[PDB]
């Protein structure tokens, strides 16, 4: 309900490449793997 | 001469004259009317009948009611007596501070300055906003457009530009509230009073406000932008001052023209609009310019309907602006404020020979990283972050650091968020983004770049995070 | 809408290009 | 003006009697539109009366005829019927006599409870208050829902749009907001009382009867006016109903009191106004709507204002409802109302069927008043909640394919999951602001990390009972302080740990 | 209440003509208002400058009613036709002053019961042809009827006779008769 | 008085009267027609000319033909004499069984009952259909809509509702065939005379049939739903009965209104519809309701054009219904029958205080698993089943088992399917879905959950494999 | 025009012959806008319609009095199914059992006139034209 990252550009959560702009579940996958890598780094 | 009302259909009134007809764009006044309803002649229908648009509510009008021709277009008070005052579309004082006693009046319809009068001066106007100053820098005396949908931050950005520029400008400023909330007009009026830009006691007022809001009829909302522009034109021409013209929202000028165009007997254009959309916008916008007599720095908020930048009203407005900053909902949803799209906002003075080679190269370098970041996100979705090679690892990491660093707390948005407002010099913005592009801060976390003014606060926030954790 | 389908079609086209490239490599 | 009888009497030079300046005759009648010859002294938007007792409003004034919309069934209107001027534009009864009453768009009671003894009548088309008479929105308007009063707060004097698809909970938000005002109307504080007005446009009469049944069972009817223009009513009645309800709420706003208006829904009023415009032969625009359909909603919602202390200090709060088609907010009418109101509450069918009720999309819901519409205790805990939900949004995606996570990240994921389950709330049970603050404060301070999310609701009832009859001194301490001191934070944490040990 | 016209005339111009007919038959000025309207129409045709002046939309209606009034005093029009043309210039309807007159002529032709007959022959003829044609056309007449005969010449019909009535028509001509016979030849087998 | 035809354009006839105009909605009778041609006055055009809509074909009409004013709207027979009979839009019997001899008549145009005459009570109407009884239960007395495209199954679903509800019903039934197949009207009529619901021998009939089908002119198709309402309104009001009203299908009323509106000289509305789409529908639908005098349980099949739920005619019909049942073509192409969309059907009685806590929690639990399945289906489509190991595969396995178990063989579909029809009690339905949600049947194949009513037939089918 | 004089004849939409075989000696005419039969004169469809196609007559069985839609894309065999159904009735029309006899009407709307001529040639070679009426509006 928070507009999860990768759910769509202008659809609550998203912004970026074509997959992130399209949203759905692949944008969720892109946001999940990216945030997991940068949380591991920090 | 004297005329009589023939038809009343919506905000369009047809009146018939017996003597010579009033010209187009003349102001007509209904006689048996208490709040001084004013009709503006739009077209001659033939058989001694002209068709008008009403500047106020049309309720209670009677066929046969006497209408008086003023012999001129809508004339509003202009001059220093309008500073610190609020005017409606027809120049009446709506701030309840008595009449506007002045000697100068100007018609709200005028010709644009000629090609001989054009000025080609282009110097960078520093606003303190890092994304604005770096990627799409504003020019002094140029036209600035704040594109965006609903809720993306056009109003907050134009309030921040008023706070950063109009408070310590030097020279008069004009705000034109065109078809927006009356609450926002009340909020801005009291913010100007508290800031000292409006003095209710002295004559040291700097800003003149003209307001036609959402409750106004389409005739008033389609002419109030010309009323604020007339005040700005008087300050530019008859005084030679440097004028700041803030307009919010300029889309309502176009929208109010489309509401009455069906009742004026016009076939609709594409999407649905007046067929005279580009011409009506062109005549209005080309009056807002820097003459050789004086300069008008214009900042216009532009509503983008349903976030569709290919809508005919935002699309026609793009060609009229030196600098355009597009506010994106996707940028705003990530938490980045201001929500300026870095790959959709352009400036005319973004040149190596205008802002310097270092400023241009860093700005192009930032936009290249952010564009490669968008290209790489599809590979991240499919291949994953595990298989990207260290080059694309540094591209993604520096892009997220750049994207977070474009955000900035606003002083006018402190009550919204709680973060203290920060003003950033252009030199600190160039140095800060150069450090991220060079890779000097690859060891810092990306959270340290979020909502911080300078790059020294990025280091301090990272040290605070490391010490606390 | 038309824009939503166009954005989604562009994303799926890029997904096919990546997976076809991955298929050839693998 | 060339009809056969009028043409023939012009040839004869008869100079006919029965002069048509305060009266007229119907030329054509059909689809609720009557074209009337005569009525020379008539005004624009003026009420008229037909010979059958029906009423009408003159919208199109033309040199030949007058275009009149009919307030009811046009089977009674016949060609050649006499139309008389009322002399005044449309007005409705106003007052506190309408509290507890169900009325139509013209103010006539439809609940069968007798005549309304109203003393004053206001015209429905008054002009909105200007810049000077209104002051900034500062008083909280308690919806009673945790997801609204924390993330999308509503202040007294603010237009807040409730937008979503069909059967997403838009009426549920509005009715629960009306029910929540029972607490303040029972109290002795006159400043915090809110008189709700519910406007039903184009609904069923059985739906409205179910609404009145719900409001009477919860005893919310004593301060509620229900203006009802259902689907069987004429299109002019459904068009006029938001302005009638606004005028009834403007009585409270102009008399120092605070009122709440719900337009359920404004998308149907646009349909009714589109039908009148098309049948008045006005040229259509996008989706056959007239050009003035934006001015239709803008001149309505702008009358919702928070007046200054020199104008009595009263407020008018509007909650318009807009229905979208498969989430398409790019349509003509949803785009207009979004640009008018001060905020949106987006409701999604996907969130509705995932268990998230109310189905509020936090990423799409905005509020332009911000923390100024929240009390001091709520502002302290909603700011920390908004940060934690932002941090949870960054780390909520890890459940897709992630398997190993950091201990701090796992704590953020666990706390945010508790917060998402905290924002869920049942229907017809609005909770008080002190209960919302206390539960949210426990959610964001880690007091629920050891509790399974399925038992959050059971904890929300039982623990609130424990700190109600036993630790009421702490509640008085927070009420007098207005915020959460570190000593009070430690005391509440010790009660939580004591209760969880007993749990 | 309006008096029913002998035949229905359609359009806005026919509405004015039926209004003028009803007003003239409620009074006793049916023959008078027909005479001056015919003389007015003959005056407009004989002087095209008047027709261009009335149909000019630039000129004000005061100049039109003065020009109408000046040229109608010589017609000795008394009350109905003067008010009729004042009504035409009060509206923007005098652009089709020929239309309303032609429609009013159509009403009055059916008032006398006249039925238009159109007989087309390849070559003109009289004496024996005209005598029998009048009696043959008179056989179609109900009591209280008159014949308005219009003779035409056209060599494209070879010969025969193409006689038409107000609504009925026959094609007893040589050109059409050999045409359908040749069509029968081509469609025979 | 007496009028004359001025203009004939399609189903719209303009009639000019001499002395007094008939009012709007009055019925006019054309004289020189061997069958009865009825014109209904729609508007006054001026010059003593009214514009009417014909209830039959307008061929053979000449201008100047005499038209008689009946002085009243279209009055149709009402009462017990209409039970077991078939009547058309104007109340003429079309069953070839003689005249409908009655003393009671009623105009097809009536005002909707007022706000005072409204019943707020809601009780669940048990059907025997698992997807209906669980996710979108029907109210005993209320408006039920069956949304669906062409071929997704709405006539079959409404025939199953007649088979289940109307057979064991203490009251009367009314069927309004509105713009549908005349073959289906012949099939339903012989189904009634075979099931004993229509008795041709004595007066024990319990259903009245009103049929204006897709071969009728647009005037008849836009008014025959009002004739079925008027029969059902008499039974509710003048007898206090509990009435069943099946309308198949109500979209043809709106569609025929758009066809007439093109000839009425109106500026077209969105997607070419009439400007009065919502007002004409609202006037018709508000008359179909339960009052304090009697109750009407209405089931209305609703055709959607081009499988579009955003079309103005289905979209405005959504707000008129207590329970909606949206039928999907994608579900029907999966072989799941009835093809009810679980995430698009609502009931307005899906409340813990109305249907119980366990019924509500199971229904919300089913919808939560199916919504999670729809979110995961994009990963399943492109990538595949390799996702989240145990967790998401368990979600997919349970949701596919639920989707199979929502399907059910119908007794009315037994002819062309072979599977015997199943009537499932609602206690067995909520027990069956509770077993799937609890994970008690994860080891069973998902084929065992398909096209079997009770959950005991699921485990019996699994043992058979 | 209607009747058995139209069998073997190619006509346009007005009933005029276009195959050049002479006039049509029909003695009866029928309106094109006749309303459909009502509930009572109809009865259930219980006599088979033999198209001669294995996949049709087994899996999508057509009866006499039924409306069966042949739907598809262009060049997918829609005309091939319809023409084979017309040709198949020769075995029933040549027999003496008149209750299984079936006459055929092929209406070509918006097609190419060469395509209609090739269809008529196919019906003539297979002797299926003796019981077929072709109404052509190309
Ligand atoms: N928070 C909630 N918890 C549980 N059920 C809820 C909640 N909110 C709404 N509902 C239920 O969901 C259904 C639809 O909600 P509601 O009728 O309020 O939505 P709506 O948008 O007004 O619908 P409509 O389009 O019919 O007007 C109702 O049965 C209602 O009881
Ligand atoms: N419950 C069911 N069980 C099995 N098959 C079904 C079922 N419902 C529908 N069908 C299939 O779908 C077909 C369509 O049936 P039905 O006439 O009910 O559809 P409809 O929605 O009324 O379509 P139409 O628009 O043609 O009236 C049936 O003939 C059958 O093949
Ligand atoms: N069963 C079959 N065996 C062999 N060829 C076939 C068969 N069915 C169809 N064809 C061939 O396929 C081609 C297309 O079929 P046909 O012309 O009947 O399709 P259609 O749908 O009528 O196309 P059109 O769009 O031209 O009307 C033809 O050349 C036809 O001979
Ligand atoms: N600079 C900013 N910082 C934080 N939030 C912002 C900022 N700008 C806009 N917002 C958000 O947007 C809302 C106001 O948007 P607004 O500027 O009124 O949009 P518009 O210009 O389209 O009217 C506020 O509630 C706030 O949450
Ligand atoms: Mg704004
Ligand atoms: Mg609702
Ligand atoms: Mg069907
Ligand atoms: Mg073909």
């Amino acid at each position: 309900q928070l507009g999860e990252l990768g759910t769509g550009a202008g659809k609550g959560g998203g912004g970026g490449g074509s997959v992130r702009a399209a949203g759905g579940s692949f944008g969720r996958r892109e946001a999940a793997e990216e945030e997991r890598y940068f949380r591991q780094k920090e | 001469s004297n005329g009589q009302i023939t038809a009343v259909i919506g905000a369009v009134v047809d009146v018939q004259f017996e003597d010579q007809l009033p010209p187009i764009l003349n102001a007509l006044e209904v006689q048996g009317r208490s709040p001084r309803l004013i009709l503006e002649v739009a077209q001659h229908l033939g058989e001694n009948t002209v068709r008008t648009i009403a500047m106020d509510g049309t309720e209670g009008l009677v066929r046969g009611q006497n209408v008086l021709d003023t012999g001129a277009p809508i004339k509003i008070p202009v001059g220093p007596e309008t500073l610190g005052r609020i005017m409606n579309v027809i120049g009446e004082p709506i701030d309840e501070r008595g009449p506007i006693v002045t000697d100068k009046f100007a018609a709200i319809h005028a010709d644009a300055p000629e090609f001989v009068e054009m000025s080609v001066q282009q110097e960078i106007l520093v606003t303190g906003i890092k994304v604005v100053d770096l990627l799409a820098p504003y020019a002094k005396g140029g036209k600035i457009g704040l594109f965006g949908g609903a809720g993306v931050g056009k109003t907050v950005l134009i309030m921040e530009l008023i706070n950063n520029v109009a408070k310590a400008h030097g020279g008069y400023s004009v705000f034109a509230g065109v078809g927006e909330r009356t609450r926002e007009g009340n909020d801005l009026y009291h913010e100007m009073i508290e800031s000292g830009v409006i003095s209710l006691k002295d004559k040291t007022s700097k800003v003149a406000l003209v307001y036609g809001q959402m409750n106004e009829p389409p005739g008033a909302r389609a002419r109030v932008a010309l009323t604020g522009l007339t005040v700005a034109e008087y300050f530019r021409d008859q005084e030679g001052q440097d004028v700041l013209l803030f307009i919010d929202n300029i889309f309502r000028f176009t929208q109010a023209g489309s509401e009455v165009s069906a009742l004026l007997g016009r076939i609709p254009s594409a999407v649905g609009y007046q067929p005279t959309l580009a011409t009506d916008m062109g005549t209005m916008q080309e009056r807002i310019t820097t003459t050789k007599k004086g300069s008008i720095t214009s900042v216009q908020a532009i509503y983008v309907p349903a976030d569709d930048l290919t809508d005919p009203a935002p699309a026609t407005t793009f060609a009229h602006l030196d600098a355009t900053t597009v506010l994106s909902r996707a940028i705003a949803e990530l938490g980045i404020y201001p929500a300026v799209d870095p790959l959709d906002s352009t400036s005319r003075i973004l040149d190596p020979n205008i802002i310097g080679e270092e400023h241009y190269n860093i700005a192009r370098g930032v936009q290249k990283i952010l564009q490669d970041y968008k290209s790489l996100q599809d590979i991240i979705a499919i291949l994953g972050m595990d298989e990207l090679s260290e080059e694309d690892k540094l591209i993604v990491s520096r892009a997220r650091k750049i994207q977070r660093f474009l955000s900035q707390p606003f002083q006018v948005a402190e009550v919204f968020t709680g973060h203290a407002g920060k003003l950033v010099p252009i030199k600190d913005t160039i140095k800060g983004f150069k450090m991220i592009l060079n890779g000097e801060l690859d060891h810092l976390p990306e959270v340290a770049f979020y909502m911080v003014g300078p790059i020294e606060e990025v280091v301090a926030k990272a040290e605070k995070i490391a010490e606390s954790q | 809408t038309l824009k939503a389908v166009s954005i989604r079609l562009k994303s799926v086209k890029n997904i096919q290009k990546i997976t076809q490239s991955m298929k050839m490599v693998s | 003006a060339e009809i056969s009888a009028v043409l023939e009497e012009k040839i004869l030079g008869a100079a006919p009697k029965e002069n048509l300046e305060e009266t007229g005759r119907v030329l054509s009648i059909g689809d609720g539109i009557a074209r009337v010859y005569g009525l020379k002294n008539i005004q624009a938007e003026e009420m008229v009366e037909f010979s059958s007792g029906l009423k009408g409003m003159a919208l199109n004034l033309e040199p030949d005829n007058v275009g009149i919309v009919v307030f009811g069934n046009d089977k009674h209107i016949k060609e050649g019927d006499i139309v008389k001027r009322t002399g005044a534009i449309v007005d409705v009864p106003v007052g506190e006599e309408l509290l507890g009453r169900v009325v139509d768009a013209l103010g006539n009671p439809i609940d069968g409870k007798g005549p309304i003894g109203s003393k004053t009548r206001q015209r429905v088309g008054v002009k909105a208050p200007g810049i000077i008479p209104r002051v900034s929105v500062r008083e909280p308007m308690q919806t009673g829902m945790k997801a609204v009063d924390s993330l999308v707060p509503i202040g007294r004097g603010q237009r807040e749009l409730i937008i979503g698809d069909r059967q997403t909970g838009k009426t549920a938000i509005a009715i629960d907001a009306i029910i929540n005002q029972k607490r303040f109307n029972d109290a002795q504080d006159e400043k915090k009382k809110l008189y709700c007005v519910y406007v039903a446009i184009g609904q069923k009469r059985s739906t409205v009867a179910q609404i009145v049944k719900r409001l009477t069972d919860t005893d919310a009817m004593r301060y509620t006016i229900v203006v009802s223009a259902t689907a069987s009513d004429a299109a002019p009645l459904q068009y006029l109903a938001p302005y009638s309800g606004c005028a009834m709420g403007e009585f409270f706003r102009d008399n120092g009191k605070h009122a709440l208006i719900i337009y359920d829904d404004l998308s149907k009023q646009a349909v009714a106004y589109r039908q009148m415009s098309l049948l008045l032969r006005r040229p259509p625009g996008r989706e056959a709507y007239p050009g003035d359909v934006f001015y239709l909603h803008s001149r309505l919602l702008e009358r919702a204002a928070k007046m200054s202390e020199s104008n009595g200090g009263g407020s008018l709060t509007a909650l318009p409802v807009i229905e979208t088609q498969a989430g398409d907010v790019s349509a003509y009418i949803p785009t207009n109302v979004i640009s008018i109101t001060d905020g949106q509450i987006f409701l999604e069918t996907e969130l509705f069927y995932k268990g998230i009720r109310p189905a509020i999309n936090v990423g799409l819901s905005v509020s332009r008043v911000g923390s100024a519409a929240q009390t001091r205790a709520m502002k302290q805990v909603a700011g920390s909640m908004k940060l934690e939900l932002a941090q949870y949004r960054e780390v909520a995606a890890f459940a897709q394919f992630g398997s190993d996570l950091d201990a701090s990240t796992q704590q953020l994921l666990s706390r945010g999951v508790r917060l998402t389950e905290l924002l869920k709330q049942g229907q017809y049970v609005p909770m008080a602001i002190e209960d919302q603050v206390a539960i949210i404060y426990c959610g964001v301070r880690g007091h629920l990390d050891k509790v399974e999310p399925s038992k959050i609701t059971k904890f929300e009832k039982e623990f609130s009972q424990h700190i109600k009859t036993s630790h009421r001194d702490i509640l008085d301490t927070i009420a007098k302080e207005g915020q959460i001191s570190p000593d009070t934070d430690a005391k509440l944490k010790k009660v939580v740990t004591d209760f969880l040990s007993t749990f | 209440q309006l008096v029913k016209a002998p035949i229905q005339v359609f359009g806005i111009e026919g509405r004015y003509a039926t209004a003028l007919y009803s007003a003239a038959v409620k009074q006793k000025k049916l023959e008078a208002v027909e005479k001056d309207l015919v003389q007015l129409n003959a005056s407009l045709k004989k002087f095209p400058r008047l027709g261009e002046l009335l149909k000019n939309p630039t000129l004000s209606r005061q100049l039109k009613k003065d020009a109408i009034g000046s040229m109608l005093k010589e017609q000795k029009a008394v009350d109905l036709t003067s008010n009729f043309l004042d009504l035409l210039t009060e509206n923007n309807r005098l652009k089709m002053v020929d239309g309303v007159i032609n429609a009013f002529k159509t009403i009055m032709a059916a008032h006398r019961g006249e039925v238009i007959c159109e007989v087309t022959s390849a070559k003109p003829l009289d004496e024996a042809a005209r005598k029998d044609l009048e009696v043959a056309l008179k056989g179609f007449l109900k009591p209280g009827q008159n014949i308005k005969l219009t003779l035409k010449t056209d060599p494209a019909i070879i010969g025969g006779l193409v006689v038409s009535i107000g609504d009925r028509f026959v094609d007893m001509s040589i050109g059409t008769k050999i045409k359908r016979y040749t069509a029968a030849l081509k469609t025979a087998v």
